[PDB]
């Protein structure tokens, strides 16, 4: 509803215990690039006129 | 709760029956349609303080004789579960609550409040008889007690009332788990003077009416249903015969428990952690 | 949804008002507006250079259940005969019903009809259409 | 024994949740659920070429006995008059009775109807139908 | 004795599959179907001329007990929210369960609803219901 | 004792045959005829006047145990698919057990509609249903 | 045809429950629910190539002693007849046939076609296990031979199959007239221990469940439907009682017979006849 | 079917869009287009020689719910006075739901007339039309 | 699997009864309803550690002499198949799945994750008590052991939980093939005193009530009904009589059998052949 | 008419048990599903025209011994009225119509006609057996003959045909009165070994399957259903057990009379009077 | 769609389109029914709904009608 407004369920974990709930969140920091990988594929094409 | 018709039955008969028959009036309004010997008869003998003869009720299999002059034979008979919920879940409840009960009690003045004092803690206070509070009374209950506030209400200083109300047990949640039986009980009135057994099939189905009012089976036992046999000889092979007319009563309860849970949460707790991947 | 969170206006989340006072029993409303919008042609292309406004008409219509007092004619917002000239005009107010803020206002509705009908087993109705100069998102 | 490589719900297996709340005394209740399925047709064939989904809709149709105490009327979740006008929408959770999971939610919940019968020789039976938004299951 | 030269399916006679699997606990399936046929009328008599076929529509509708595990939303086949907008067309199989052999096939089969029923003496039932584009067998 | 002044039909004294093969295992024939019968009125009177025939219309639907072998299906008289469309009309005929002479011919039959419910405590039925251009009797 | 359902019985339960018993660990699979030391027991006195008891099957009323520590006695019961065809015509055939059979063959070589041979003359071929031929196959059949084509399949040279297919009797028309019976056979699991009573009553019923899949009960004895009764003892005054527990086995089937027609058309005439009047 | 995979455009397949915002609550719109085509006859023949285009004219209409907020009112689309001389032309947008690739453009909108209708037991509704100048495969 | 509804009644009822009469104020609670002689009799006689006398439980048909104070006699009856599948299919699986188990566990550090071990191969984790995993969380089940990533969840590095979990047999495919039926049991409370046998059945009634809820009867055994016959005398001709009040005890339940399929196809393979006519 | 179903069911079982037991391939078909020296020592004893023991069939209730190694007792059961018409007008018929009759005749010429004789009074001529003739041929009924036109007849101057028809009583006006009645018999194949009483109940339902298609029971007798018992001893206290199996056929037919009406009018006549008033 | 395979047009390109001859064809062997010659764009129509698919509509002035392919 809150996302509406303004999470994914395979990202927050939930443990009960002894009266109490701890709800644990996934989140994601931002790194910076060290890796860059190009995958190049040479097509051909037939030109018409 | 788990539930016993039969004792519910005889608990309830013995004084009902014990309060018609030192009534003369009653009888006397109950056996109106009979032949006027009949009548006479079953008043003089029966009926009255003076009464010689006496009426009786108890459980069948006793190992000892009765007063087979006039007697009702209370029979469990069979039943059959009927209606369940989903989950048989009968009902929640956030405060183990009794039995209900109806007290009689009496206001008092106390520090500028009107109280009403129970004789046990008040679970649940359904009503207090011919009063309706407003706002401004600042109707509190605590413990065994209910309280009013005095300001407005001088004139009700002593005011009499009856408290409807239920026991609490304990501050425990739980589940009410269980269901619904159909159940029936057989009762007779033997004796062998075959005009005192129809006398006192009279006297139980006038007894079983007035019963339908009652809050035991107000609140439980509900959908009373009335069957009614021949009459015939019981035994046959005495000095006399004894003859009867059986009832089959059927009554619609619940059989249940309460499944208390002792979990309990009290905070959710939040945490963000970093997935660095 | 609760009223207080629906989207959409219904017709129990608004109120119609005339003079200060609830317009009773109001079955429909309908309100339209033109601008006169007229594309302009030239030689040398099939296709309109441009749209411009030319003359501003608009129509406010009610219709109602008559009622056997304070109909439009008892209170004064219609006319049945030389009366109509001694009218003048009226601002119509469509209102919230909650917070009794205004929604719209038509300005200066002068009447150009005014319709009865009697059946032998339905409720009377009224219906009355309004000219007005112009209408706001406000009061005038 | 007990096995889990066939076994089916019953009455008695699934609770009936509203507000982390059990319903107590539920009889029944009946999940029905449309999609507007249309089929596509044109000139050159009496076939179906294609079907489209056009609009979701479903209901969630409970029945009850009328208990004394907490009745949807008392619980607040029905309204006999007015009042429907600020009632919220609510979840209804259908939920594994021995291991407290979730079966299916429906979402959104909101009231069409609601029905009380007195009879005289029966226990008084509460209906109510909402109309929901959606519904899902998580595992 | 087991004759060949009669012999009629029954409940136990045949396999109902889906994707390669068999559906467990399937209670039935009914298949329906029409051809719009439409009769030709003219001035100079009564009768009908002819008969012409204008537009073909059928359906399959499956009921099934609740399993706790491999329901139809949890197999994918059923849509309980908007993911019914995601699922493709599926084929779905009528088998004779001794040669394995294919009785009827289903192609093309796109669900109209789903329903639930949640009650407290019974165990719980699912039903669907495809529309399909079209059905054939092959032998 | 037997008798001809007096005599019914019976379901064992009635063939059913098509091109020529009696249906195996059929359980029920229902013919159905409809004349469109109009009354006339005018002003002057309240009766009706004349009665005039104005369309004809009929069907014959039949009922039958899906045998494993010799269905409509692999007959070919029912169709699953578009191959409705290459099917000619056929003639059915409802034959006298005993004499082999014929009770009602339906002729020009096409299929409305074709159904198969499998069911798990039952045999497998067919249904079909024909509108037919005429029907008619010789003796 | 016309059918006995108790000697079907008979004959398919003795190899099964044999079967069953030179087999431990399917006695240890279908008894896994009942009491360790029962299952024990039953698994060493009758279960096993060394097994010193031996269970028996056989109908009721012989003339001589049986085996009262275990024995299934079979019972023929009621039945009525349910379902008839118009004109009571269950079928009809241009071709004799026979029973359905399933038989493994063998591929061979002949002559550039590859054959399988079967033991009787071929009247339908309903499958030939895991091969769906197409047109170019040129599948034919001739006699009591299914042959198939080499050219391409020349891998398949000694394939293994099963074939299923029917007999034929001869090459005659008939009607199949008949109907359906709903009938009821009783078996009852005798011991003098009831603990082998009831390991009797579930290896039964194993035996039935894994009886339902076999051809003579698809092609005909259709809907299978058990009852069970009451464990209790079936002769109570010798020097020990005789316990049992009673199941209703109900098969729904058809009754029929072959009416065969001799008469046959093979050319219709034309001819125009002239009316002078 | 997909909704992915489906051969025909559908009302969820599709989206509105004015100024880069998705239209809300949208019921209806309506695309019209005339040429002005006219067949050309001359003495000699009953039948036209040919047919020539001479005036392109085309309107778009619009329907919708009436919000409680950002109406076309609300939202500057709409005019109710003297305040349609100071909007200008607008660019209305049709656009694939999935990928937000613009099927049609509707170019230099302008409205002809607007339009409110209020019941009492219906949901509040909105019209408005625009002639509009031009209209193109892809956005401007 | 194939089941025995009466001895799943005896291995369940013993304990529960014997851990109810250990429990005073249990019975003080069902027997609430009694007469207040009747329920001070028991407690005393039947109830606490000290108890003199004793309950028992049994099948019927001993070869000696029982308990006749107070004795559950367990008693095996009817039943019918009552539901079918398609096909007879109750269910397929990819591998072969033993009973559903609930088993107390810790978690511990391995190899920076947190790992339950189980005490047998895990066929399927049906719950781990009170977690739900994220997929960060990286839940991995192997063997008999449930394994979990241990970097963010150290402070749960001694967590306690309860797994609720199935066996696995072996890695094969098959189909369950079976059918529903619906089976009833009688239970009696018998006592030579009849305040003691309406006792025992509102024990029994309790301990029935408290049994739904458990896993062996939610999985299978389903939709417990139960039906309660009159209080009569059993046994009439001893030095006194014995009483008792039957109980019937209705189940829904599967019986099936596990068809293993050895048919595997693990590649496709094409192949194009001309065609020259 | 008035009927009697048992002495039908006797007429019609004994030529027909006759012809089946001279026949012994007929056996061998009808007992194919039995065990084969149950089959072998049934076709050796009874059947072919050698047997040496035989078949019997009868009423009960005989003075004298019977063939209690194999005997058909027929038994004529209940019976009620299901269905009556309007009026209880059955039918309406001009001219009094017997049985209905099949005959064999030939063509012969006479007077260029072809004529079939019969032996009775044609009544009403249903079918000449393979021929339908055309108006030209001027078929007409006369008497007991049958004549049909010569002319372009010739090749059939000695044609055999099968003649169905019904007899005449005489030339009356009527209507049949009655009503529909459902009636059972009940038919027991007694034999002191049980293999014989199996197989009588298999050769009995053969007949009576046999006999559905007769012109006795498909004019009258109409819609025979069939109900089996169990197989039981019905002597039990000679020096051997003498078992049967139970069958009951029900039949509906038409219970009626024939109420003649003698009235006839052959002229109306009409006058005219005149009223002067 | 119309737009996307250039039969219609939706601005200034009617001006560039040209005639063209539309054709009913019997569906089993592909013979013309008739044909419709000189086909030039009258009106073209678009319609947007909720909950329907989306529909064309179009017309054509055309100049000559005939049992045959031209």
């Amino acid at each position: 509803r809150k996302k509406r407004d303004n999470f994914p369920a395979e990202d927050v974990q939930v443990i009960v215990e002894g009266n109490e709930a701890r709800i644990s969140m996934t989140v994601y920091p931002i790194r910076s690039f060290k890796k860059i990988s190009v995958s190049l594929v040479y097509k051909q094409q037939t030109l018409q006129a | 709760a788990i539930t016993s018709v039969d004792s519910y039955l005889l608990s309830e008969i013995k004084p009902r029956l014990n309060t018609v028959l030192e009534n003369c009036y009653i009888i006397d309004e109950v056996l109106k349609d009979f032949d006027y010997q009949t009548r006479e008869s079953f008043k003089e003998a029966f009926c009255g303080k003076n009464a010689q003869h006496e009426v009786t009720v108890g459980f069948n299999f006793p190992k000892f004789k009765n007063n087979y002059e006039a007697h009702y034979l209370i029979q469990l008979g069979q039943g059959q579960e009927t209606k369940n919920s989903l989950g048989s879940i009968q009902s929640s409840y956030f405060e183990a609550t009794g039995d209900t009960l109806v007290e009689s009690s009496t206001a008092i003045r106390e520090d500028d409040k009107l109280v009403f004092t129970v004789s046990k803690p008040i679970g649940e206070l359904i009503k207090v008889e011919d009063i309706e509070f407003a706002k401004y009374d600042n109707l509190q209950v605590e413990g065994n007690k209910v309280s009013f506030k005095y300001q407005t209400n001088e004139d009700y200083e002593n005011y009499n009332a009856n408290i409807i109300f239920t026991e609490k047990k304990n501050d425990s949640k739980g589940l009410v788990k269980g269901f619904t039986v159909e159940e029936q009980v057989t009762v007779v009135g033997l004796s062998f003077n075959v005009d005192v057994a129809r006398c006192l099939d009279a006297v139980l189905k006038m007894i079983l009416i007035s019963m339908r009012d009652s809050i035991e089976e107000q609140q439980t036992f509900q959908l009373q249903n009335l069957s009614f046999g021949d009459i015939a000889p019981i035994i046959e092979d005495g000095d006399s015969m004894i003859f009867g007319r059986p009832t089959i009563i059927k009554y619609t309860s619940s059989l249940d428990l309460d499944y208390t849970i002792t979990q309990d949460i009290n905070k959710l707790t939040f945490k963000e952690r970093k997935d660095w991947k | 949804a609760s009223e207080a969170k629906q989207t959409v206006h219904t017709g129990n989340t608004v109120l119609l008002m005339i003079k200060g006072k609830p317009v009773g029993r109001a079955q429909s409303a309908s309100g339209q507006r033109e601008y006169g919008t007229t594309g302009v042609y030239e030689i040398g292309s099939i296709m309109p250079q441009e749209h411009v406004y030319l003359r501003y008409e608009g129509t406010i219509t009610v219709e109602r259940l008559r009622m056997k007092k304070e109909n439009f004619a008892d209170l004064g917002y219609a006319s049945l005969g030389e009366e109509i000239l001694k009218k003048d005009i009226i601002d119509i107010l469509v209102v919230d019903n909650l917070t009794k803020q205004v929604i719209i206002s038509y300005h200066g509705c002068s009447a150009n009809n005014y319709n009865e009908t009697w059946q032998t087993n339905e409720i009377v109705t009224e219906e009355i259409e309004f000219s007005y100069l112009t209408a706001s998102d406000k009061a005038r």
